[PDB]
């Protein structure tokens, strides 16, 4: 049945017993750059196995007090082994992704998590003066990601960080309209996972990984993790698709914390 | 020296006009297009997207995430679980959904509206709910009997947890006003328990369900207008 | 000369006792259920000649909107030279109604029309006579030199386009082709103009995160052309802008809160978009 | 070098199928060097909402069990 | 071909037959059908006269004044609110037009609107005032309305509007039929809401008639110029005509002067006809 | 670009203009038409409908229901019992009928006019009436003799409860003014008893007649004008 | 894409036939996409008075007695 | 006179305006071109 | 006497092939007796940089020894 | 219209005749393009030199 | 008969005084008999049939000693 799926990429495989079918953003499968649409002129690097494989990010705990988690997609993978090295060695690059989110629970657990993929996930600055935006470091959490809150506390470490109400998705929009974005839902009653295939999406064919986050990942509790406090782990595993790079240079090393 | 006459309307600026205008940058080379993913052709393609209804905008739940959670209980109740007036661009809860927001830019509208509900309960719990739509101009449903009399569907708990109901386009006028109107209302939407939710041992005795709203394929709008939701000092 | 397509029509449909019923689904899949009334209730045949013309993106974004208001003063006092002309950053950020409509999409590509509505009044009781003035709106692309005063050499505009308009005549108008660098304009930018490297300030990015650091289309320079009068006259330009030949990609939620500033940042006093209802059961 | 296209229907048309003859037409001529100077484009009502409402890798039919 | 003419007269002689077109019965609901060739001996007359000015398109083809709005551009702070004027969309303000429109129960048409502007110095002391531009905008029902002349809603991102310089040709715009029905009704024998058992003992008094039923929004007209030491009174007249018009279900003309927007009568004017000394007085 | 010259009449507003103009609401969907019953295409279609004549203009019968009721008696009389001045738009008795009101929106008119009468007395009563039209420029029809000299019919009361008299379009002018123009005199419409109404015992001896006025098929109107029957405060 | 029609006659014009002379000829082009922007329609002299003056279910003849 | 309507943009001077205009000197006899070595067509020819 | 020419590609025009649709063309008429009155002529995109970048009596190929 | 120059795909070169070497003393400009200097990919180039025409300048 | 002739003069006044409000409008009987040159030409014939076109020329001044600002009138 459609519930059981196997995803194979590169040299690793995900086998899932209970998946809610699968989603492809816009119905558009990731592809490589065509000759008809190209800025770079150098022969591209196409590290298909080294890059197009699944990697697991550190899991998070779902508590009844959790208000959500978030990641910047290429950022969470920026230090990710061989993939990460190509991102730092090249100026330009492009990739799609397969994002698989899994959260197992007992038949006696209740609750739900929505998974949304946001192109250009620009988050609001935490500080009210708005005379300072979020620093590179604070804006790029790495594998761990960040979290959503339920209060806004814009004190003038706060000055340079992002903050987001879960309620407004850090964007000033209502979260209930998040469904406009490619999405899939993990209802513990129905499925263990969500799978979304993501094409590279920009105004540019190819761009610089160290400067721009093509997509963000937003996971929100939709329904509380009721149980008759409980805790349930959530694991996010991601693979690049059709990865390619241009503009080979010396290793790029970003500002560190 | 072709004789001509300037008619009324000459030398005026209409913000909604459509005239040709000389390019200020002649022969400028425009960056070639690429196949950018996710192309939108019409706003109605977005009107048909299901979004959540902030139905529980009640004290303690207003402007928070819990606002989208419709409570369920396993106790006997004859009361409606919820009530909405079907006024997608004027109701406090509906004017903010994607359907309402696109629609807030229009004066009038038509077509059927689909609602989908999802049980976010335990797998262990079972039972049945009554979803119902009552056309305009009558006492809104006060109980289950009224709910059974009008258009309705029974939504069983089951593996295909989601269930949709469609509020059919029943209207005297062809198009309804988006704006609240004493004359034009879209009727009422309610939900009642068909039967008590049955909850097994060591299973949550309280749940939630989510509700979504979207345009049906026969949906349309008539005229673009400024929205009331955004303002500026 | 073909008839345009209509919205979905309805086939007459009987009730059913089907064991395959479209009412149930699994929204968890990311897919919306597709029921139309004929799938739920008995329906009549309906001929549908209604269309979605007004919701085409070309129609939605087909109206000119005020985007900015600029002001300048023609006067003759020692401290007034600097007020004779107005330099403004080209953006749609200044007005909320247009910005919100544009924010429905992540990317967009279009040509623009610029229309200028001029007005003037006396800010002073002198109420003296002044002559009808000519005003100049010059465009200065990024990196081009800017005027130090209203009376300067840059106003020669030998390469820069510039329009001269008389007060009392039809509002001046011109077309601007898509001038984006990318293949679409980005409404949002989840990134930095530059990457602070290991050898940098911990807070680096604080002065450039967001679209605010990559979106630069130059400025408009507006001056009265006429030499000054003994009698001060205050004037202003209501700049109108309209998308034309517009296509968009990647839809997103509309803004729910009071904008403020250049980014998406909200203010603490306006983070509550919905009104309260006394009860879940209230109609 | 003019083009003739039909007009959107008005109050007097008894043909909401745009079939009342030559009566309803308009004529347009482009007068400028760049197409950016042309008036708004022809209306195009082609749509495909499945892109945003059912972007499912697996084809689903409306009466199919969503999950088997 | 040739525009069809009115009835021609055929010649006829005396009739002593039993056909009798002269006698009838109007009890049947039919009108009499007799013409001169039935009643008198006639000559042939060729009739080429054409009923063109009686076509409904012609009858309703001239623009009528509908409303006059008063705006004042003034520097006095207590007069600032007069800088703009919001008018309900209606045709009920002027009687000559209503009189003709109300001949039909239903109608469908496109509308042409034009404006006429004029201005003066209402104050004792005149002085230099610059040419004003007026902003006319439509605010559909449900759209936000400005609280002030400088209210942000004058951005008009969606609401259509016109910017007119005083002295240029009077502004003009076409509005397509905007009904939500398949016709505009000129009458409504009913209530917006049906009061139900209980509630308000005897409701409907505040919501009976067309006046309740069809909300067409408002037209907002502002001066666009900031104020001056010398102030200006500006009058704008709104003119309208149906174009591309069809009508159904004809009605009698009104005899009583209208008591406003309803069909109501004033007790002072319910006597439409003058007396004549007698039946036998010419 | 293209050299042009503006002519007199440029930049003026005429209420009679018939020019194209830009749409304020581009690409608006006009709610489709339906077959609404009772379509009217021309005002003359209403001009031809028989409506009542408010003939009983005598003070006390004015602006009341009785205004349309013409009394008849079985009393022997040679008196005129009806006097119209014809001008549909200017005659105080006709100007308020639908035909007259339509004509009060026009400057000129032509064609024949029909007058239809209905007897509403007892079924038992009988008799004959003289209905007559006398062309203008003549002494008013003082008596039955003059009425007989002009154009007339005799209405013999019976089952066919109504009759129609037609006042043919006899005019020196092609069209007459709707206005009270002494030049284009209407002529006279009158009525005399042809015979005393015969009333048998035990029936009413006083009865009413109703009269109607309508346009004939050769009827038409010319220039449109404001009607003087409606007014308002400033 | 201009359409043409017969002009209404005037003082020096031909008889009411309006068929004499190609010089009686008004030419027009619509310049807008919405037909609501077009000038007024052609005179429609079609008439049907029976709807209001003789809407009798029975067939009534003028010579026949109205009654019987 | 042919009915017309002036649209926004009328009576304005744009420095990049490209339209026709009357000749200051009607029938002026323009000096014939001659070949001159070094013809330039585009600024990019110098950029290279 | 009107000429018809192809317009420069705009924001939402056809493919770079510049040969798709009739809506990409424009019409122009000269209204004056003196050609100096004509609007600017069409751009000539023909180029020949070798005139200034390789004006060598004896032609050389890129890979040929320069000397 | 005429257009600008495209880039052909290339690979490694072990040629005895090298395009990257020249002698500007001749008065000629260097003629090498990216495809001669490094391995390149094919690129379709429609970035037309219209704004740079003398007529536009 | 191919030229336009002046046929009448009308007098309109914008009055700031309590009186002369009535002078804001002028009702004239339509005729050509106010002008001798035109009527004499027309009177060459007993009968005539023609279409007529009218053109108006407006001119104004400030008749009072107390000159001051007046807005353009319609
Ligand atoms: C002589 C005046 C020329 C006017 C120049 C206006 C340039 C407008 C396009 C630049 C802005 C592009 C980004 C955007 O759509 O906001
Ligand atoms: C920018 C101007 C748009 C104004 C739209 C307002 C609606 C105009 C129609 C008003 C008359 C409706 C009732 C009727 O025709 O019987």
């Amino acid at each position: 049945s459609d519930r059981v799926r196997q995803i194979t990429l590169g040299n690793s495989t995900i086998t899932t017993q209970e998946a809610a079918n699968a989603i492809v953003a816009y119905g558009e499968w990731p592809t490589y750059i065509n000759d008809s649409e190209a800025n770079p002129v150098d022969a591209p690097t196409e590290p298909d196995v080294s890059s197009n494989r699944f990697y697991t990010l550190e899991s998070v705990s779902w508590k009844t007090t959790s208000r959500g988690w978030w990641w910047k997609l290429p950022d969470c993978l920026k230090d990710m082994g061989m993939f990460g090295q190509n991102m730092y060695y090249h100026y330009l690059g492009r990739s799609g992704y397969t994002i698989h989110v899994q959260c197992n629970a007992s038949k006696f657990h209740q609750g739900a998590l929505g998974v949304f993929l946001i192109p250009e996930f620009v988050m609001a600055c935490n500080t009210e003066s708005k005379t300072s935006y979020v620093s590179y470091i604070n804006a790029n959490p790495g594998e761990r990601g960040g979290e959503f809150t339920n209060t806004y506390n814009p004190s003038n470490s706060e000055g340079r960080k992002f903050a987001a109400l879960d309620y407004l998705l850090g964007s000033g929009v209502l979260a209930g309209n998040a469904f406009v974005y490619p999405h899939q839902i993990i209802n513990l009653r129905t499925n263990n996972s969500a799978t979304i295939v993501v094409p590279y999406v920009n105004s540019l064919v190819i761009d610089c990984m160290a400067k721009h986050n093509n997509w963000g990942i937003v996971i929100l509790p939709l329904a509380p993790l009721a149980f008759a406090s409980p805790q349930v782990p959530i694991t996010v595993t991601i693979a690049p698709m059709c990865t390619e790079f241009n503009g080979l240079r010396n290793i790029t090393v970003p500002v560190h914390q | 020296g072709l004789p001509t006459m300037n008619t009324p309307g000459s030398n005026q600026f209409l913000t909604s006009d459509d005239f040709q205008s000389p390019c200020a940058l002649p022969n400028f080379d425009v960056t070639p297009p690429i196949h950018i993913p996710g192309e939108v052709k019409n706003m109605m393609e977005l009107a048909e997207i299901d979004t959540l209804i902030p139905m529980n905008a009640v004290d303690g739940k207003v402007n928070t995430m819990e606002m989208y959670q419709i409570p369920l209980n396993d106790n006997l109740s004859k009361a409606p679980i919820f009530c909405l007036s079907l006024s997608p661009a004027s109701d406090k809860r509906l004017s903010h959904t994607m359907l309402g927001e696109i629609l807030n830019y229009y004066t009038h509208w038509t077509g059927s509206i689909r609602f989908t509900f999802l049980f976010c309960g335990s797998m262990m719990a079972t039972g049945k709910l009554l979803l119902s739509y009552s056309p305009p101009g009558a006492k809104p449903p006060t109980n289950r009997k009224d709910a059974m009399l009008g258009t309705h569907i029974i939504w069983d708990l089951g593996l295909q947890s989601s269930c949709s109901m469609v509020a059919p386009w029943i209207s005297n006028t062809v198009y309804r006003r988006c704006a609240r109107d004493d004359f034009t209302e879209g009727g009422f939407i309610t939900c009642f328990y068909q039967t008590r939710i049955v909850v097994p041992a060591s299973t949550p005795t309280s749940m939630f369900m989510l509700g979504f709203v979207s345009a049906c394929p026969d949906f349309s709008v008539r005229l673009l207008r400024d929205t009331p939701h955004i303002s500026q000092s | 000369v073909s008839q345009p397509p209509s919205t979905q029509s309805t086939e007459a449909t009987s009730g059913v006792n089907s064991q395959e019923v479209p009412a149930l689904t699994a929204v968890e899949t990311g897919a919306s259920g597709q029921a139309i009334p004929s799938d739920v209730v008995e329906t009549r045949h309906v001929v549908n000649y209604k269309t979605r013309s007004e919701s085409c993106l070309e129609s939605f974004f087909g109206r000119a909107a005020c985007v900015t208001i600029l002001s300048l003063t023609n006067s003759s006092k020692s401290g007034e030279e600097k007020k004779h002309f107005n330099i403004w950053n080209i953006t749609y950020t200044d007005t909320v109604q247009l910005r919100r409509k544009l924010e429905f999409f992540t990317y967009s590509r279009f040509d623009l029309e610029m229309t200028f509505v001029f007005t003037e009044n006396y800010p002073s009781t002198a109420s003296g006579e002044v002559r009808n003035q000519v005003y100049q709106i010059m465009y200065i692309p990024p990196g081009a030199p800017r005027p130090s005063s209203w009376d300067d050499y840059t106003w020669q505009s030998s390469s820069n386009p510039s329009i001269f308009y008389m007060y009392g005549n039809a509002p001046p108008r011109m077309s601007i082709p898509y001038v984006g660098i990318a293949n679409a304009y980005s409404h949002f930018y989840d990134g930095f103009a530059r990457v602070p490297l290991e050898g940098e300030n911990t807070d680096a990015g604080d002065t450039f995160y967001g679209l605010v650091s990559i979106n630069d289309f130059g400025v408009l320079a507006v001056r009265a052309v006429n030499r000054s009068n003994p009698h001060t006259i205050h004037t202003s330009v209501r700049v109108y802008m309209k998308p034309k030949h517009i296509r968009c990609w990647c839809p997103r939620p509309p803004r729910a809160v009071l904008y403020r500033g250049e980014g998406v940042d909200m203010i603490s006093s306006a983070i509550l978009p919905l009104a309260k209802v006394d009860s879940i059961t209230t109609f | 070098g003019a083009q003739v296209s039909t007009q959107k229907t008005g109050a007097h048309e008894n043909q909401n199928v745009a079939a009342n003859g030559s009566t309803i037409n308009y004529t347009t001529i482009n007068y400028y060097k760049d197409s950016a100077s042309n008036s708004a484009t022809r209306q195009d009502l082609s749509q495909d909402p499945s892109k945003f409402t059912e972007p499912v890798k697996d084809l689903m039919l409306k009466t199919a069990p969503a999950l088997n």
